[PDB]
């Protein structure tokens, strides 16, 4: 082959040395437009702001807007001292797209994005996040100002439906995949950053937005995504539940979902981290309580199932990050409460409805029984002890007997039949159980004399 | 208010056969005839339904894939996606899609075990409103589909059988559970005189229609038994209360006292 | 094309596909003849349908719900009884193979009969004969009745003497040896002894080679018509008189 060798070089070299750092130009570019009746970058956005408000119905893919959205998207104690110096330079840049009209375009474009998932919309979020990121209130104020102004409806009308498709792990595809959510993960962070720094004026806006003649409720919808995510993850459990050892792609694809799940709870928190009690009242009537139930079922079992060997722990560390935050919303779904408050009593309800699920998670926390045990029978210069000797050791120093077999399996079964103690202390895991213990006290302290809780 | 695990329930269905608006129980004695058959309910008055048999206790409500895992081996609310086991209240043999023609589609009928794919039945709602993950509303449209053959639970022209054609089954619960020591409706019990209520032994010239109090003998015997039937197809299982209508089916006769 | 791929089904599609086909587009045997009398493209439709269903196969469960439609059973014979037709029979056979015991052969027939018409290569049947030769490729899998039907199939082996499909028929002959009363097979082997008389056509000598491995299995039976086989042996010496392919043929002659 001759010419074919030419073209292959055209490909691989493009895959190779073309993909590099010259693309870091953009600050030089954005500053160029920031120079000196508006400066050009302001001119630039004002154009797309025009373009987005054109009545295209089906908003056009736009290879120019797509580019400048990314351009602007990448425009963004001593460690603290330069942190503010970074945060200022961040704030100086975040304001650069803010004093200029870009704050408005993002939100506008999305209104034109409507039902579309069409790539360009993904790039807008990348700008709509980068403008925020730090929670920059000034934008966040203006970004609100735009909406009660226009009362355009089509903003949320875009987002609502946008989440209704959005993406899910959906198992049926997986088997087929065996032989997109990054955009979902992105968007909820977008919604999060609309509520970063607790804008009760704005947080309520998501609850109902009174100015719009329509009243979309993002929250109940953003929960529906979670409940929608729930079905997959729960179904994703049972599929590997018989397979014990997990596929790397399954180990990977699951993590991809957890990245999405981790984000969504954060949004639920930002809709509630502010003590905006009416938002959580909405959420209290939500099927989110059912949503809470199921993750625990995941957590009841996926967690212990991950708890078998070192290869799983990476993902197991991921799931613990998930459960960590999951109570953080559930804790924050409480933070402002009367003693026998209704919102609390409902989480009094879930723990009993999820009885066995919440039981199993706790037994994982017995782990010190994660350390002291071998001292009673250790012998052989490496921290080793035989699994049977470790079993005989556990008869006394008393963890429940059915669980005792699990510790061997949860160990390592290293070197034929012997077990290190120090390796067998990883589970890190403590943060959840802190938060659980917080939560379970937080319940007993807010709601007492409810014996099933006690 | 939502359908749940261990809820006594029956498949009410619906039909407008001829002109009669014929809703009906799906039931079989099980014993003596495992094949299921109709127990019509549109005439819940002059010709009362055999409520004793149609009752079907719920057992478990595993997810589809979850159910597939249980094959490889807690009053939970039902959800529109789980398959469900369906215990017969009487024979206790669980409901299934048995293989028999009656057209080309399998007859409904009981197993003798929790085991096997036949036992289970996915619930797909038809309505656009209803969807997966929703707590299953009482009386909403639902379509059972046997996991064993994935035929819909069809009401063939009348006899029930699984078939690829749908039928809009509806399912009103009898009752959740019971508080101990208190009488639910649909229950079978003796009525003690403080000694007990009874009838005559079989092959009496009476045709066993004469009614008696009696002590001894019968008090252990089956003829002493009496099934209460509060007069509703739906929440018949509600805790019994005086001052509400309730025909008293006798047990051994199957006759109503009158 | 959606499910059959290179051969064995991409079941991941096929399950769902059959689930959809089961649920909507619903006498499926008499209708065949009703169409044959008369329109025909609807018969091509049911044939494509069965061919489609045949291209897919807990999956053993789905195989069973497909078993709901051995209803055809001898539709292969019905399709055969129609002899514009053979394609349909090919579908019936692929379905029969994928979904569905040597007893069954007796009433699989009479496509080997039809091949007798094909031996004289000189309606749409002449255009269709090729499909029938293609049919010869397909099978490849009281006892006296089997001796009769095997006499007939052996007559089809005589019909075998397209050419690559004929090599597949040679595979049918080698299958006739390896699968296996045996003595009637020795009579058809006498037919192969006359075929040996024809040999010394070289492919018919390869038929004499399969007849040689059959002669080895018969030697196992040996350790009547056997005298005729000795005549076939001296005829093999005449084959030695007849003289690369001849070398291997000489080895089978040994």
């Amino acid at each position: 082959p001759t010419h074919r060798a030419c073209n292959m070089f055209l490909e691989s070299y493009k895959a190779a040395w073309i993909l590099t750092e010259d693309h870091s130009f953009e600050d030089r570019m954005i500053d160029d437009l920031s120079k000196a009746k508006p400066d050009p970058l302001h001119q630039l956005v004002l154009h797309f702001s025009r373009t987005a408000l054109t009545e295209k119905s089906k908003l056009d893919e736009d290879y120019l807007y797509m580019a400048y959205a990314d351009i602007m998207a990448k425009s963004c104690e001593v460690s603290f001292e330069e942190k503010e110096m970074e945060k200022q330079r961040l704030l100086y840049q975040q304001s650069r797209l803010h004093t200029r009209g870009a704050a408005e375009m993002v939100l506008q474009m999305i209104s034109a994005c409507k039902g579309e998932t069409g790539a360009m919309v993904s790039s807008t979020l990348k700008l709509g996040i980068s403008i925020l990121n730090g929670g920059n209130a000034e934008v966040q104020q203006k970004m609100l100002d735009y909406l009660k102004d226009k009362k355009e409806v089509g903003f949320f009308q875009s987002i609502q439906a946008l989440m209704q498709t959005c993406s899910v792990l959906d198992l049926n595809a997986f088997e087929r995949q065996n032989k997109d959510d990054e955009f979902t993960q992105d968007l909820f962070r977008f919604l999060q950053l609309l509520c970063e720094g607790h804008n009760n004026d704005f947080q309520n806006y998501l609850r109902t937005q009174t100015g719009n003649t329509t009243t979309i409720n993002i929250i109940i919808c953003t929960v529906d995504y979670l409940l929608r995510l729930q079905e997959s993850i729960s179904d994703f459990y049972w599929y590997y539940s018989g397979k014990d050892v997990i596929e790397e792609q399954g180990k990977r694809n699951f993590s991809k979902a957890m990245s999405v799940a981790k984000q969504v709870f954060n949004s639920l928190t930002e809709y509630i981290q502010g003590p905006c009690t009416g938002n959580q009242q909405s959420l209290a009537h939500s099927r989110l309580w059912d949503a809470v139930v199921g993750f625990l079922h995941v957590f009841a079992h996926m967690m212990m199932k991950l708890a078998q060997d070192s290869s799983q722990i990476e993902l197991l560390k991921e799931l613990l990050d998930l459960q960590k935050d999951m109570v953080v919303m559930l804790l924050s779904l409480l933070e402002g409460n009367v003693v026998n408050g209704m919102i609390a009593r409902q989480m009094v309800d879930m723990l009993v409805e999820s009885s066995s699920n919440v039981e199993m998670i706790l037994k994982f926390f017995d782990m010190i029984v994660g350390s002291e045990a071998f001292q009673d029978y250790v012998t052989d210069p490496r921290g080793l002890i035989s699994k049977k000797d470790f079993q005989k050791a556990m008869d006394s120093q008393q963890f429940t007997g059915p669980e005792i077999q699990f510790l061997l399996s949860c160990s390592e079964a290293d070197e034929n039949e012997m077990i290190n103690f120090e390796e067998f202390a990883n589970r890190p895991a403590r943060d959840i159980g802190f938060n659980v213990a917080v939560l379970l006290t937080n319940l007993s302290e807010h709601v007492p004399h409810d014996p099933r809780l006690r | 208010q939502f359908l749940r695990t261990d809820d006594e329930v029956v498949l009410q269905c619906s039909a407008t056969v001829l002109k009669e608006q014929l809703k009906l129980c799906l039931a079989a004695e099980g014993f003596g005839n495992r094949l299921c058959f109709l127990e019509p309910t549109s005439n819940a008055q002059n010709v009362p339904p055999d409520l004793a048999i149609c009752c079907f206790t719920l057992e478990q409500s595993l997810s589809v894939r979850a159910l597939q895992e249980m094959l490889a081996n807690g009053h939970r609310t039902l959800l529109y996606g789980h398959a469900i086991l369906l215990r017969h209240a009487h024979s206790r043999m669980y409901l299934s899609c048995l293989t028999t023609s009656r057209k080309l589609a399998f007859d409904v009928g009981l197993q003798e075990d929790a085991t096997g794919e036949a036992c289970w039945w996915t619930m797909h709602p038809a309505s656009k409103q209803r969807s997966e993950g929703e707590k299953v509303r009482v009386g909403d449209d639902l379509i059972l589909v046997s996991v064993s053959s994935e035929r819909y639970l069809h009401l063939s022209t009348l006899q029930v059988d699984a078939s690829f054609m749908q039928t809009l089954w509806n399912m009103n619960p009898i009752c959740s559970c019971c508080e101990e020591g208190y009488v639910t409706g649909g229950h079978v019990l003796r009525l003690f005189h403080g000694e007990c209520l009874t009838i005559s032994a079989a092959d009496s010239d009476d045709q066993r229609r004469l009614v008696y109090y009696e002590g001894g003998a019968v008090c252990t015997h089956a003829r002493s038994l009496w099934r209460l039937e509060p007069l509703r197809i739906s929440w018949s299982g509600s805790h019994l209360r005086w001052g509400q209508p309730l025909r008293i089916r006798h047990v051994t006769t199957g006759r109503y006292l009158a | 094309f959606a499910v059959f791929v290179n051969g064995e089904s991409v079941e991941e599609n096929a399950n769902v596909v059959v689930r959809l086909l089961i649920r909507k587009p619903e006498g499926l045997l008499a209708a065949i003849e009703e169409a044959i009398r008369i329109g025909h493209a609807i018969m091509s439709f049911y044939a494509a349908l069965i061919d489609l269903l045949g291209r897919c196969a807990e999956a053993l469960r789905i195989r069973a719900i497909l078993r709901s439609l051995l209803d055809d059973l001898v539709g292969i014979i019905s399709l055969p009884l129609q002899i514009f037709v053979p394609d349909h029979k090919a579908s019936m056979v692929l379905f029969l193979d994928r979904v569905y015991n040597q007893d069954f052969l007796l009433h699989v027939l009479v496509g080997f009969l039809p091949d007798m018409r094909a031996a004289a290569s000189l309606t749409e049947m002449a255009l269709a004969l090729n499909r029938y030769l293609c049919l010869a490729v397909l099978p490849l899998i009281p006892l006296f009745a089997g001796t009769e039907h095997r006499a007939i199939m052996v007559d089809s082996m005589l019909h075998t003497v397209r050419g690559r499909s004929l090599t597949k028929a040679q595979r049918d002959v080698i299958e006739d040896c390896l699968m296996a009363r045996p003595s009637m097979l020795q009579h058809l082997l006498r037919r192969l002894v006359f075929d040996v008389p024809i040999l010394n056509k070289m492919p018919l000598k390869l038929l004499t080679n399969h007849y040689e491995r059959c002669w080895k299995y018969y030697c196992l039976p040996t350790g009547t018509s056997e005298e005729e086989l000795h005549l076939t042996r001296k005829l093999f010496w005449g084959i030695f008189d007849s003289l690369y392919d001849q070398e291997l043929y000489r080895m089978a002659m040994p």
